[PDB]
């Protein structure tokens, strides 16, 4: 997950053709991550460890 | 048990600009958010913006762009909010409230979660 | 823009003049950029002055 | 429109049904489910009822509770005390990362 709430932002740049970027961001700056729950992972390195 | 036990009223004339300080008791101060409203006289109640007392990141009401700056000093335990361009209308018993925890993952600032108050100023625009 | 204690994950804010649909005419805008995307630009010493 | 709307004032005696409404937009009450719902007497904190919709507090009586009804959320009412002849205000979930009131209301038990 990204929590940020992004902005589109929209910039004309030569005869017909836009380029985009992010304008401001709405609300409170927060971290991008992800998670994974801690004893499936100690289970799937352990059964590989058996290999 | 928790308080946010606020300053004590003063006031100014209209055009004028005005203070109020948010305190902090016995919880720690950088954990939730602190969030400002307003109760007007002859109204119901609004909402001035919300304040991340950790980073110093902030919003407010769009009617209150320019004119509420939001700001805080986390070892005093305090947090500032000062109205500017005054009217009669801006009168008020002013609140101050610590809204949501703060997590470095999701946004929680704008849960209306408003639990514990000051103890209230009354600020008429004298 | 900066902040100090605990942890901040901020991106920049730089403008940039722009050669609008018109040759003869340019306008300034600006847009948020990460900073793994940005680079400073010049070998002397500048605090300010950026690259893709 | 001034913030989420409300009756200015309702009332009804004990043992009769009450429900003090509060409605918004689709940029508003609609979507995260957070409303929220203070218990205002003159001279003290708005006391803090319910919240998440349903749920309510500690310290809170759970004759207080509350609902929604997509652009709507309704303070359900029962038992009928002293005590509740006070103001219910609103509070949601406002777009661009705000939130937004309520009107506020009076109620008189009869
Ligand atoms: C990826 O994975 C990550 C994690 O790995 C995941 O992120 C997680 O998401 C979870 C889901 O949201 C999130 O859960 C929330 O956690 C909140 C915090 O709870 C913890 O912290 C507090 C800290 O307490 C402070 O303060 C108290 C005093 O109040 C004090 O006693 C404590 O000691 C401590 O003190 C501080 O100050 C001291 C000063 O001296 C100092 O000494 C201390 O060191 C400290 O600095 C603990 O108390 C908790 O027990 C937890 O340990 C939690 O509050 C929150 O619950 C609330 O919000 C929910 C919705 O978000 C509600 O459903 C729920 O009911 C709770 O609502 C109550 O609380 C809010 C405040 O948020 C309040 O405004 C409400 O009105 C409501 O009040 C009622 O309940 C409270 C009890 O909370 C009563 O006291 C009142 O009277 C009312 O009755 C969530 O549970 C989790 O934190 C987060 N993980 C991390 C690491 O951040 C992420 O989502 C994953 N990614 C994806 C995509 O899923
Ligand atoms: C995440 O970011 C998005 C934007 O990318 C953000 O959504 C935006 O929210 C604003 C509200 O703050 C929306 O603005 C609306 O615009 C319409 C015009 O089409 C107006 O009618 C709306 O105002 C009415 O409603 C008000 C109450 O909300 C009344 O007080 C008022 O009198 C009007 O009757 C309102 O201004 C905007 O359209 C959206 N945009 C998008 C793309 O969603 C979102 O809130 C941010 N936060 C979250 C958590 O998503
Ligand atoms: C990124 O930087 C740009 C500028 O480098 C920021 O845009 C500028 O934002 C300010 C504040 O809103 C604008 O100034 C204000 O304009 C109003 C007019 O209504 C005026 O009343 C105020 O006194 C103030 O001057 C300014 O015009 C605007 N500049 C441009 C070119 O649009 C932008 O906000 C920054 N974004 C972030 C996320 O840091």
């Amino acid at each position: 997950t990204r929590p940020n709430n992004n902005t589109r932002k929209s910039v004309r740049i030569g005869p017909g053709q836009t380029f985009y970027a992010t304008g401001d961001i709405i609300g409170d700056i927060k971290q991008a991550h992800c998670n994974i729950s801690e004893e499936k992972w100690n289970d799937t390195l352990q059964k590989v460890g058996i290999e | 048990e928790v308080q946010l036990v606020q300053s004590g009223a003063e006031m100014k004339n209209p055009g004028a600009s005005v203070k109020v300080s948010c305190a902090a008791s016995g919880y720690g101060f950088t954990d939730f958010y602190i969030h400002w409203v307003r109760l007007a006289p002859g109204h119901g109640l609004q909402w001035m913006g919300w304040m991340n007392p950790k980073t110093g990141r902030t919003n407010n009401a769009q009617d209150f762009q320019g004119r509420v700056t939001l700001t805080r000093d986390t070892s005093i335990g305090t947090a500032y909010m000062e109205l500017r361009r005054l009217t009669s209308d801006d009168t008020a018993v002013y609140y101050c409230v610590t809204g949501g925890w703060i997590s470095p993952y999701y946004d929680s600032s704008y849960y209306p979660n408003f639990d514990h108050w000051g103890q209230g100023t009354l600020i008429t625009v004298s | 823009a900066t902040v100090k204690n605990g942890t901040v994950e901020e991106m920049k804010n730089c403008s940039f003049n722009t050669t609008t649909e018109i040759r003869d005419k340019e306008k300034k805008e600006y847009a948020l950029f990460y900073k793994p995307d940005i680079v400073p630009l010049s070998e002397t010493n500048n605090t300010s002055e950026y690259r893709l | 429109q001034s913030a989420l709307t409300q009756p200015a004032s309702v009332s009804g005696s004990p043992g009769q049904s009450i429900t003090i409404s509060c409605t918004g937009t689709s940029y508003d009450v609609a979507k995260f489910d957070l409303v929220s719902w203070f218990q205002q007497h003159p001279g003290k904190a708005p006391k803090y009822m319910i919240y998440e919709v349903n749920k309510w507090p500690s310290g809170v009586s759970h004759r207080f509770s509350g609902s929604k009804s997509g652009n709507t959320a309704s303070l359900t009412i029962s038992g009928l005390q002293a005590e509740d002849e006070a103001d219910y205000y609103c509070c949601s979930f406002g777009g661009s990362a705000t939130v937004v009131c309520g009107g506020g209301t009076k109620v008189t038990v009869l």
